[PDB]
C-alpha cells in the first residue's frame, strides 16, 4: 500500500527555521520526485518545489527559492522540507505528493495528510473569558468571549454540555500572535434569567478551566 | 508559468443536481490535467487525472473532458461529501500550476442575519480592555458586510472577524464581529453594529448606550 | 573488469547512435546494481541468479532516452524509439539499466544534442544500428528539400529544467549476454 506520512503540528517563532518531514511507503522512493504544495488558510493552493531522492537533484519555485530547502534521506525513504526566516505569511499547511513514470499516470495520485505551521512569537498564554450579556422578541442571545490565548486548541461549552442546540463557536483567529474566540448561545427568552447559563472554557496547555455565569 | 483559470469560484447547489467546473489553461499542457477535492478535514484526493482518466476508487458521478484549452470537470447527481473544496493544476512542467479553487456549497432559501450587540463585559473593562461584540446569526448566502459606528462615525481598525462553516443542519452561516479599544477610548457613548445582507434593501441597525 | 568507464561516462551518445563497448575476459560484482538506478530488469536470465553464470561475450550499450520512452527498452515494445532507434529480441537475454540525469543533461536554456530517429521505412532488426540522416519521402522516391512530403527523419529530444518526468533525460546501459 502506498502512502505518505507527514510529520506532526508545528509551532514555531518569528525569524526561526523549522524543518518537517514526508516519510513514502509501498514504492521505490528514489524513483519519484516528491514535490510540496503550500495553503495558506482560506486562500488556494500553491506549488513550492520538488526533490528527486534517486540523486537529490532539486527543482525550486523561484518564489519560494530563499524559503525552503529540501533534502531527502533514502535509508528512512524520508523527505525533508526546511523553512527560514519566518514570517506571518509562512503560517500555512503544506503538503506532499509524488511525481512518476509514466508522468501522465502516476503522479498527484497519492497525498500526505498535511501539515500545519503556526508562526507565533507567543508562548503557552491563558485566555481571558468575559462573559456577553444582553443590552437594556421570545429569543435572546448570550455571548461568551475567549480573548488572547495560545496555542490551539480551547473547548468551549455551555451548561456543561446540557445546552448545545442553537449554540455557534466561531473558529479561533489569530492576531498579534494571540487567538481569540467567541461563541453565541440563543434561548427562549423565558428560560433564562430563569436557568442559569454558564459558559465553560477549558485551555489544556496552561491548565486552565474557567467556568463564567452571564449575569444581566 | 501557465495560468490556469479555474471558474466558477464559488458554486450553489442542491443534491442529485448536476454541476460542472471550468479550468482554461494559457498554453498547451496536453492533457496533463488534474482535478483535486479537498475535504474540509484537510484531506486531499485526486479525482480525475490525464484530463479524463477517472482515478480508482473515485464514483462514477464524476467525470473530465477536454475541448480546446477548456477542461471541466462534471458531477452528475451530488451527493453530501461531494460539497467540498476543487482544484484543477496542470503537470506538464514546472512549475506546477493551479486553479483559484472552486467551493461547492449546499442551496438553500435566503435568510436574515439575526444581530445580536454586547458590551464589554464589567470584568474585561477592570482590566484596561474593552470590546463590542456583535453576532450575525443564521443566514443566507455567505456574502456579508459589517460596519463599525461609534458615536455616529465609522471605525476602520481594531476589528477582528470569524465566520463559520456552512451549518450541517439548517445550511446557513453565521458570523462574529469583535470591536476592541482601550478602557479609556470606550468611555464615547453611543455604539453601533450595522450590518449589509442581500435579504435586506436597507442595513439591520442594532446599538446601545452606556 | 572495467565499467565505471561505461556507468561513470563523462558523455553518452543519442539513441539513434548508440554505441557499443565489449567486455569479456574478466568478471565483477551484479551486487553493483544501487539507489543509482531507476530502472534495473534483466531478461531471459534471473535478476537474482547472476554472479552465478559464465558468459564468453557481454555487450554494453549507452544512450540518453526521455523518461517515458525508456519502458521502449525491453522485448516485444512498440515506438518510435523500439521501432527506429535501437531494439531488443523477444529472447533477448540481459539486464536494462536506466537513471534520472536532469541534474547533468537538461538545461535551464535547453539542451538538444541528444537525438532520436522518428521517420523510416520499415523497423529495425534486433540490435540494428542506422545512422543515415537522408531526407524522407512517404512515398518512397527519393527527395531533396524543400520539396513537399520530403521530411527529415531525425529529431532533438529537448532537456529543460522545468520539463516533467516523462520528458527528462535518463542514462541508459544496456547488458548483452552469451
Amino acid at each position: 500500500e502506498v502512502q505518505l506520512e507527514e510529520s506532526g503540528t508545528v509551532l514555531a517563532r518569528p525569524g526561526a527555521s523549522v524543518k518537517m518531514s514526508c516519510k513514502a511507503s509501498g514504492y521505490t522512493f528514489t524513483t519519484y520526485r516528491m514535490h510540496w504544495i503550500k495553503q495558506r488558510p482560506g486562500q488556494g493552493l500553491e506549488w513550492i518545489g520538488a526533490i528527486y531522492p534517486g540523486n537529490s537533484d532539486t527543482t525550486y519555485n523561484q518564489k519560494f527559492k530563499d524559503k525552503a530547502k529540501l533534502t531527502a534521506v533514502t535509508s528512512t525513504s524520508s523527505a525533508y522540507m526546511e523553512l527560514s526566516s519566518l514570517t506571518n505569511e509562512d503560517s500555512a499547511v503544506y503538503f506532499c505528493t509524488r511525481e512518476g513514470i509514466p508522468q501522465l499516470l502516476r503522479t498527484l495520485d497519492y497525498w500526505g495528510q498535511g501539515t500545519s505551521v503556526t508562526v507565533s512569537s507567543a508562548k503557552t498564554t491563558a485566555p481571558s473569558v468575559y462573559p456577553l450579556a444582553p443590552v437594556c422578541g421570545s429569543s435572546v442571545t448570550l455571548g461568551c468571549l475567549v480573548k488572547g490565548y495560545f496555542p490551539e486548541p480551547v473547548t468551549l461549552t455551555w451548561n456543561s454540555g446540557s445546552l448545545s442546540s442553537g449554540v455557534h463557536t466561531f473558529p479561533a483567529v489569530l492576531q498579534s500572535d494571540l487567538y481569540t474566540l467567541s461563541s453565541s448561545v440563543t434561548v427562549t427568552s423565558s428560560t433564562w434569567p430563569s436557568q442559569s447559563i454558564t459558559c465553560n472554557v477549558a485551555h489544556p496547555a496552561s491548565s486552565t478551566k474557567v467556568d463564567k455565569k452571564i449575569e444581566p | 508559468d501557465i495560468l490556469m483559470t479555474q471558474s466558477p469560484s464559488s458554486l450553489s447547489a442542491s443534491l442529485g443536481e448536476r454541476v460542472s467546473l471550468t479550468c482554461r489553461a494559457s498554453q498547451e499542457i496536453s492533457g496533463y490535467l488534474s482535478w483535486l477535492q479537498e475535504k474540509p478535514d484537510g484531506t486531499i484526493k485526486r479525482l480525475i487525472y490525464a484530463a479524463s482518466t477517472l482515478d480508482s476508487g473515485v464514483p462514477k458521478r464524476f467525470s473530465g473532458s477536454r475541448s480546446g484549452s477548456d477542461y471541466s470537470l462534471t458531477i452528475s447527481s451530488l451527493e453530501s461529501e461531494d460539497f467540498a473544496d476543487y482544484y484543477c493544476l496542470q503537470y506538464v512542467s514546472y512549475p506546477w500550476t493551479f486553479g483559484g479553487g472552486t467551493k461547492l456549497e449546499i442551496k438553500r432559501a435566503d435568510a436574515a442575519p439575526t444581530v445580536s450587540i454586547f458590551p464589554p463585559s464589567s470584568e474585561q473593562l477592570t482590566s484596561g480592555g474593552a470590546s463590542v461584540v456583535c453576532f450575525l446569526n443564521n443566514f443566507y448566502p455567505k456574502d456579508i458586510n459589517v460596519k463599525w459606528k461609534i458615536d455616529g462615525s465609522e471605525r476602520q481598525n481594531g476589528v477582528l472577524n470569524s465566520w463559520t462553516d456552512q451549518d450541517s443542519k439548517d445550511s446557513t452561516y453565521s458570523m462574529s464581529s469583535t470591536l476592541t479599544l482601550t478602557k479609556d477610548e470606550y468611555e464615547h457613548n453611543s455604539y453601533t453594529c450595522e450590518a449589509t445582507h442581500k435579504t435586506s434593501t436597507s442595513p439591520i441597525v442594532k446599538s446601545f448606550n452606556r | 573488469c572495467p565499467f565505471g568507464e561505461v556507468f561513470n561516462a563523462t558523455k553518452f551518445p543519442s539513441v539513434y547512435a548508440w554505441e557499443r563497448k565489449k567486455i569479456s575476459n574478466c568478471v565483477a560484482d551484479y551486487s553493483v546494481l544501487s539507489t543509482f538506478f531507476s530502472t534495473f530488469k534483466c531478461y531471459g536470465v534471473s535478476a537474482t541468479k547472476l554472479n552465478d553464470l559464465c558468459f564468453s561475450n557481454v555487450y554494453a550499450d549507452s544512450f540518453v532516452v526521455k523518461g517515458d520512452d525508456v519502458r521502449q527498452i525491453a522485448p516485444g515494445q512498440t515506438g518510435v524509439i523500439a521501432d527506429y532507434n535501437y531494439k531488443l529480441p523477444d529472447d533477448f537475454m540481459g539486464c536494462v539499466l536506466a537513471w534520472n540525469t536532469r541534474n547533468i543533461d537538461a538545461t535551464s536554456t535547453g539542451n538538444y544534442n541528444y537525438k532520436y530517429r522518428y521517420l523510416r521505412h520499415g523497423k529495425l532488426r534486433p540490435f540494428e544500428r542506422d545512422i543515415s540522416n537522408v531526407p524522407f519521402s512517404p512515398d518512397g522516391k527519393p527527395c531533396t528539400p524543400p520539396a513537399l512530403n520530403c521530411y527529415w527523419p531525425l529529431n532533438d529530444y529537448g532537456f529543460y529544467t522545468t520539463t516533467g518526468i516523462g520528458y527528462q533525460p535518463y542514462r541508459v546501459v544496456v547488458l548483452s549476454f552469451e
